[PDB]
RNA sequence: CGCAAGACGGACCAGAGCGAAAGCAUUUGCCAAGAAUGUUUUCAUUAAUCAAGAACGAAAGUCGGAGGUUCGAAGACGAUCAGAUACCGUCGUAGUUCCGACCAUAAACGAUGCCGACCGGCGAUGCGGCGGCGUUAUUCCCAUGACCCGCCGGGCAGCUUCCGGGAAACCAAAGUCUUUGGGUUCCGGGGGGAGUAUGGUUGCAAAGCUGAAACUUAAAGGAAUUGACGGAAGAGCGAUUUUUGUACACACCGCCCGU
């Protein structure tokens, strides 16, 4: 029953993408201060090439 | 499906619900009327005619503006073919075929399409002797199709 | 009683295929059926490479290599081993064998 | 699946089906007005046009037809109507 | 063509490619493209020329296969026609 | 190093495409035909399946012309063998190639008629259309090609599922069948005799289509299981629970065919 000082899911400053910040505003969430959204990647390629 | 092809599209169009002339329109009937026997005059077929209204003068539907269609106001006006416009295209198409085939001994590929071809227009004359629109004499015969179109 | 769902071809949507000869009887074999073997090897072998290397007058110089296509029929590919009898179970996979280390 | 409303599809349910497979049948296509810099006519055109479109006017192609649509000459600014 | 006291004097003749190379230009998932011309050079020479290219795979494509419709092979064919025929 | 003839279009070539099916692959041009997609065009029931009757129809085969490279039925030889009149090897005639007339048969197979409706997912793929960040080429600009992410409609298929079927093998059709009726064409009635005899009809011929009876027999046959052989490497109705094939089960010393 090992416990650290401080838990591993505080944290100052958490990364969301725009469409996360969206669906928190939906849920009126959009006041968070935690939160600092990031660029989303430019090129769509999430696929293995086929061959 | 197709008639004579194992085909089974599905591509059509689909007129809208309302029936009511568009507000932007500003033609009235007899503009509309004068524009289609204009058209009539310089020698197009019912379907040339309303392709170059709903292309060119934003006329989506002749029915909805003159209350009328294309053919029946042209039987109206007197400047309508004497055999159905389907029917020349039919024949046309079979004399087509058999110029072709004359040249060419040994395409069997062009008489199946005849043979085709053919049992289509037999099809639609005989439809077009059930409701009068032909003469109960009327035959299609090879010799007499180039001069009949 | 069907063995195969294809048949033991690769025919679908089309009548017929040009038949091919077989490398080792030269049995005639349609292309579709045919066992096909793509082999790309050296012209000389592991020894004959360090004997040849030395006695070249070139620097570095690579040696050509053999491309050749190979087309069996179902019973000179099985006596020839390049294809073996499977398991009921085992027969539909058809991922390649695990050449690749 | 075993609940869905049919009588009231998503309006975005109903633009990504078939155009005849609709609760009610609705095409796709359009009337635009469409105007060239040169000559000052607004010229209606329909979307999915077969001919080639002249002005009347000053006898400039406003449009091309192709497979699916008709494209503009360049230079030519349109807008939907209705 | 001449010889000229122990010194024999050659000329073009030809030019080709070696058997390996051209084996292994040749892959499974591609397109290729052939094309040939009959040219005469300013001098009388005749000449006969054979072309070769193979389609190429796009450095972030997904599908396995790069195959060209037969409209763009007939346009690639006649641009090779063409630019042999213009530098002969 | 050249010349000549004839036949075939390798690799690219894929569970990819086209065609009613047979079938279809060097470049270019001409000729006619076609599916799919797009459509706020036109006609307005014109449709589906089909006795009679027609067009096409691999290979082989027949009759006239032209060519005859390769291969090669028949045939002559050399081997092998107890014996081979076979398999193997050397030659080699019709044929294999083109034109004009016949022939209408294939395991001509998906061993599965056509038209229409409904009933689960998933990822690709070919054609057409629609939408959208971003990389490349047309020196600039749109726009058009090559990629990428999706949507729709036809098409060849694949994986998965206690949808449901079925004797099972398996099948999203071979489902929506004792809870049995959407339309329609062909077609089967234990195993042999036998697709034989005869009559008719078509053909130059070979043969094609239609097509019995007397008589004989208690089984023949399908799918799957456990064994035995081989000159091979909780779940199922239920038997039942190294791979593989079997017409064997008195289990290869088996079974079985024709003189
Ligand atoms: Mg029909
Ligand atoms: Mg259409
Ligand atoms: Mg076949
Ligand atoms: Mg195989
Ligand atoms: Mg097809
Ligand atoms: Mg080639
Ligand atoms: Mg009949
Ligand atoms: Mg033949
Ligand atoms: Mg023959
Ligand atoms: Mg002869
Ligand atoms: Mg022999
Ligand atoms: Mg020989
Ligand atoms: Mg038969
Ligand atoms: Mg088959
Ligand atoms: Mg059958
Ligand atoms: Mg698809
Ligand atoms: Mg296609
Ligand atoms: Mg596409
Ligand atoms: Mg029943
Ligand atoms: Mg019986
Ligand atoms: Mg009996
Ligand atoms: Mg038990
Ligand atoms: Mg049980
Ligand atoms: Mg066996
Ligand atoms: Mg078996
Ligand atoms: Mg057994
Ligand atoms: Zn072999």
């Amino acid at each position: 029953n090992y416990v650290p000082e401080v838990s591993a899911l505080d944290q100052e400053i958490i990364e969301v993408d725009p469409d996360t910040k969206e669906m928190l505003k939906l849920l009126d969430f959009g006041s968070l201060s935690n939160l600092q959204v990031t660029q989303p990647t430019v090129g769509m390629n999430f696929k293995t090439p086929r061959g | 499906g197709r008639m004579h092809a194992p085909g089974k599209g599905l591509s059509q169009s689909a007129l809208p619900y309302r029936r009511s002339v568009p507000t932007w329109l500003k033609l009235t009937s007899d503009d509309v009327k004068e524009q289609i026997y204009k058209l009539a005059k310089k020698g197009l077929t019912p379907s040339q005619i309303g392709v170059i209204l709903r292309d060119s003068h934003g006329v989506a539907q002749v029915r909805f503006v003159t209350g009328n269609k294309i053919l029946r106001i042209l039987k109206s006006k007197g400047l309508a073919p004497d055999l159905p416009e389907d029917l020349y295209h039919l024949i046309k198409k079979a004399v087509a075929v058999r110029k072709h085939l004359e040249r060419n001994r040994k395409d069997k590929d062009a008489k199946f399409r005849l043979i085709l071809i053919e049992s289509r227009i037999h099809r639609l004359a005989r439809y077009y002797k059930t409701k009068r629109v032909l003469p109960p004499n009327w035959k299609y015969e090879s010799s007499t199709a180039s001069a009949l179109v | 009683t069907k063995k195969r769902r294809n048949n033991g071809r690769a025919k679908k949507g089309r009548g017929h295929v040009q038949p091919i000869r077989c490398t080792n009887c030269a049995r005639c074999v349609p292309k579709d059926k045919a066992i096909k073997k793509f082999v790309i090897r050296n012209i000389v072998e592991a020894a004959a490479v360090r004997d040849i290397s030395e006695a070249s007058v070139f620097d570095a110089y690579v040696l050509p290599k053999l491309y050749v296509k190979l087309h069996y029929c179902v019973s000179c590919a099985i006596h020839s081993k390049v294809v073996r009898n499977r398991s009921r179970e085992a027969r539909k996979d058809r991922t390649p064998p695990p050449r690749f280390r | 699946p075993l609940a869905k409303d049919l009588l009231h599809p998503s309006p975005e349910e109903e633009k990504r089906k078939h155009k005849k497979k609709r609760l009610v049948q609705s095409p796709n296509s359009y009337f635009m007005d469409v105007k060239c810099p040169g000559c000052y006519k607004i010229t209606t055109v329909f979307s999915h046009a077969q001919t080639v479109v002249l002005c009347v006017g000053c006898s400039t192609v406003l449009c091309q037809p192709t497979g699916g649509k008709a494209r503009l000459t360049e230079g030519c600014s349109f807008r939907r109507k209705q | 063509e001449d010889v000229q006291g122990k010194n024999c004097l050659t000329n073009f003749h030809g030019m080709d490619l070696t058997r390996d190379k051209m084996c292994s230009m040749v892959k499974k998932w591609q397109t290729m493209i052939e094309a040939h011309v009959d040219v005469k050079t300013t001098d009388g020479y005749l000449l006969r020329l054979f072309c070769v290219g193979f389609t190429k795979k796009r450095n972030n494509q997904i599908r396995k296969t790069s195959y060209a419709q037969h409209q763009q092979v007939r346009q690639i064919r006649k641009k090779m026609m063409e630019i042999m025929t213009r530098e002969v």
